[PDB]
RNA sequence: UUCUAAACGUUGAAACAUGAUUGCCCGUACCGCAAACCGACACAGGUGUCCGAGUGUCAAUGCACUAAGGCGCGCGAGAGA
RNA sequence: UGCCGGCAUGAGUAACGAUAAAAGAAGUGAGAAUCUUCUUCGCCGUAAGGACAAGGGUUCCUGGGGAAGGGUCGUCCGCCCAGGGAAAGUCGGGACCUAAGGUGAGGCCGAACGGCGCAGCCGAUGGACAGCAGGUCAAGAUUCCUGCACCGAUCAUGUGGAGUGAUGGAGGGACGCAUUACGCUAUCCAAUGCCAAGCUAUGGCUAUGCUGGUUGGUACGCUCAAGGGCGAUCGGGUCAGA
RNA sequence: GAGCUGGAGAUACGCUUUGACUCGGGGAUGUCCGAAUGGGGAAACCCACCUCGUAAGAGGUAUCCGCAAGGAUGGGAACUCAGGGAACUGAAACAUCUCAGUACCUGAAGGAGAAGAAAGAGAAUUCGAUUCCGUUAGUAGCGGCGAGCGAACCCGGAUCAGCCCAAAUUCAACCCCUCAAGCCGAAGUGGCUGGAAAGCUACACCUCAGAAGGUGAGAGUCCUGUAGGCGAACGAGCGGUUGACUGUAAGGUCGUUGUUCGUGAAACGAUGACUGAAUCCGCGCGGACCACCGCGCAAGGCUAAAUACUCCCAGUGACCGAU
């Protein structure tokens, strides 16, 4: 709810559960680890079809200078 | 009553309500009303202004469309 | 409640307003059922057929007496109906003249009234 | 002295009395947890 | 219209007793306010009314053992009436 | 009762005296620091608000008793090792 | 050593509840000790009074019957049954303002749910009466009878003869603690002040020995302001209370 | 159908045989709350402000998207995913793990959405659109190398059907055809112990229709079903020729999730910052790479049919019996 960025985003999944020095080699390692995070982009921005405020995101500017709806500023 | 006014739309019926529907209520008490006289004569011309108030907003719709 | 009707008969008998029959299943045997008027949907009848005793009391009201005939028992239909003679050959039958209402001609030898 | 309760319920009115679920959108399904959800009526008009 | 709240007396013992000046109690509806219980009892019966009361009582109805049974609300209007409309005879007594 | 802009405003808009006129539905009855409201029940539990006669007694709401008022409380007698 | 349903036995003993006295005449009838008409007793009476606060919602009544309950029971209940009883322009909500906090489209951000917040509503006991005492049945009262206050109110005439519309800054309603008295009656107390219903073999007195009973706001006065703060016609805010 | 509106079946009161009494379908008075939303906002309750108007009172007030109206958001018992994420247990305890992506949260629409026509599976030098179960393979692998999870190679049917971003659908006549009120539906009786016995006995009739059942003792000749077939006004419902429309514009490295693969002796979904090359006999991989073959080509979706579901309407089962 204008919250999440207006193009794709990326949370809803990602975890963990990695190591602790130990990769095949000496001896069978354990665990350790097992748990939750997220991801999210950037500001910057200037007009496409709806507007509100803005949000918009990281790699969605770069070439994300074409698909306009209506803008020039 | 009765079916009547399947004809007749003119507010003339306006009134017809303060007909019997104004003391009948006077009837409608408790005792002297009527338990062995004609008991049935009360809300049996109650729906004197009920039911035929249909088709008088499914009928006298009739404005201007 | 109390259980005796005999609406576990089901209602498809026919019977209406003035009639003249006989009757069976016991108990009398002698009697010329008739007149009544039925109840569809849950029918009392006694005819003149079983002569109750069943003494009202006699309050202050105007019954004072008791009485002695006329009042309620059971047993509905399923005795002697039909055939102004007595037996055999069934009635529900009837013409192509509609009127439901009261159709008239039975059986073979059946009656048109 | 105090009990642990007492009387007035005003925090079951504009909070957890009949429409007060909206205010917290997965509140609805939980209001709806016992009559979209299952037999019975519900909790709070007896 | 002119007529369509008029409902109904009241019937009291001391009605006609705390009730005879004029004053009279009525059986109107849910509907309290004032700006129609009047001009209801105001018309070809001859009799005319002013100085109206409105009040409540409630209902109260348990019966059963339990507790299944019970209100019907209702109120009532008890007005006022001064010099200058007495009986003449009617239907009240 | 403290102050007004567009506009409103010159013969009428409002503040004045007065006859006339108004505050709508709900409670306004019961016990109420109360066996009847919460303690598994009419168990000797329970906290707010207003008055609060009296002589006597430094004050005294401690302390005796009558108002008004509440009242013998969910019992009764004997013999009372 | 289960679970419910019923019968159990601890057994007829312990116990009837705070040990804060009661007898009786008489109503009634089914007999009456705890009802009722009542003279005597005593416990509380800053109470175990009455009103407001929460509550129970059917308490209160016209009363009515034991199946059962009030841990005796009973002709008492607020058990159970129909009806009756809390009459509004000013005591009560809102609309006129508000601290915790909740919420608030846009928005500040969050994986969603959402958290929060600008213009806001709420949320309170809260700022807001301009009548007091009498006449009231079965129960209700400042709404019902009487002398009585009107805040702004519904129209129109008569000094005004011309003013006025927003969130307001005002003066101020915006009060912390404690002391001292410089004020005060209802209410209370001095009763023979006013008028007396009348007095007891008690012994004793009939008279300065004696039961009891007698004001209220609307109103306003060098016989109500006891007591606390100086008032007005000329010029300007060497630039904002948008 | 002609009679009486559900349990305190309610006595009464009242209406009949060209429509009282029950009703099939297309509509309507529709109170406070539900999205309900004038405001208050603790379901049954208090306010402004404009249209109306015999002095009273009648027409209504809330956010989002083509924006200037309007259209939509409500509550849902099991069907797909997605944001979604632990966990007691086991390994005889015991962080990789099994549970798994499971409990829960949140978003969507139809009662169908979900994968489903492609830079493809296979492997003799074959085969096309997803999924399910059938058989394999319970194989290969995985793996504190531990319990354990577990495809592809050969198989069945429902189905073995076309096209999408820059060079069909909408009202209707007719309809095989469904939906409740409803229409008829068969064919003999006497006597006893006794409640009329369908038990003892006696004979005919009914037959494509002889399942449950009510009327005091199990009845085909008392009756409702079953075989034979019908029903309009309203509409859907699976529709058949056609009228008002026009049916052909990214690989990769390092850190990792999945997949059977706990990740290492392996390409393949994709992300955290860096590379937008190839650009056609060029390009994607056969489980890293060399050599040769095999097939497919940036680039966006539709695909009904079965697989998996179970609110309702007939009918159906070697169950219970009203703790």
């Amino acid at each position: 709810m204008q919250k999440d960025l207006h193009p794709k985003a990326v949370p809803c999944k990602i975890i963990y559960q990695g190591q602790v020095v130990m990769e095949t080699m000496s001896t069978r390692p354990e665990i350790h680890v097992d748990v939750w995070s997220g991801v999210h982009p950037f500001w910057t921005g200037e007009e496409r079809f709806l507007d509100t405020e803005g949000r918009v995101d990281k790699f969605n500017k770069r070439f994300g200078d074409s698909y306009r709806r209506g803008s020039k500023k | 009553k009765p079916s009547e006014m399947r004809n007749l739309q003119a507010t003339d019926f306006a009134k017809e309500i303060d007909a019997r529907k104004k003391e009948l209520m006077e009837l409608r008490f408790q005792a002297a009303a009527g338990q062995l006289a004609q008991p049935h004569r009360v809300r049996q011309l109650r729906r004197e202004v009920a039911q035929l108030n249909t088709v008088k907003a499914e009928l006298a719709r009739k404005g201007e469309q | 409640p109390r259980p005796s009707a005999g609406s576990h008969h089901n209602d498809k008998l026919h019977f209406k307003k003035g009639d003249t029959v006989i009757v069976l299943s016991g108990k009398h045997k002698g009697q010329t059922g008739k007149v009544l008027l039925a109840l569809p949907r849950d029918q009392k009848v006694v005819v003149e057929g079983v002569n109750v005793i069943t003494k009202n009391v006699k309050p202050s009201m105007t019954n004072p007496q008791g009485g002695q005939e006329q009042r309620e028992l059971a047993l509905h239909a399923s005795k002697v109906a039909l055939v102004d003679p007595e037996t055999g050959k069934a009635t529900r039958v009837r013409k192509q003249i509609v009127d439901g209402k009261k159709v008239r001609v039975a059986v073979a030898s059946g009656k048109t009234i | 002295m105090k009990r642990t309760y007492q009387p007035n319920n005003r925090k079951r009115a504009k909070t957890h009395g009949f429409r007060a679920r909206m205010k917290t959108k997965s509140g609805r399904n939980i209001l709806a947890r016992r009559r979209a959800k299952g037999r019975h009526q519900l909790t709070v008009s007896d | 219209s002119h007529y369509d709240i008029l409902q109904a007396p009241v019937i009291s013992e001391k009605a006609y007793s705390a009730m005879e000046r004029g004053v009279y109690s009525f059986w109107v509806s849910p509907k309290a306010t004032k700006t129609e219980i009047k001009d209801a009892i105001q018309q070809a019966f001859g009799v005319r009314v002013i100085g109206i009361s409105t009040m409540n009582v409630p209902g109260k109805r348990k019966r059963v053992g339990r507790f299944i049974g019970q209100r019907n609300d209702r109120k009532k209007a008890i007005v006022r009436l001064a010099e200058g409309q007495s009986i003449e005879a009617l239907a009240g007594q």
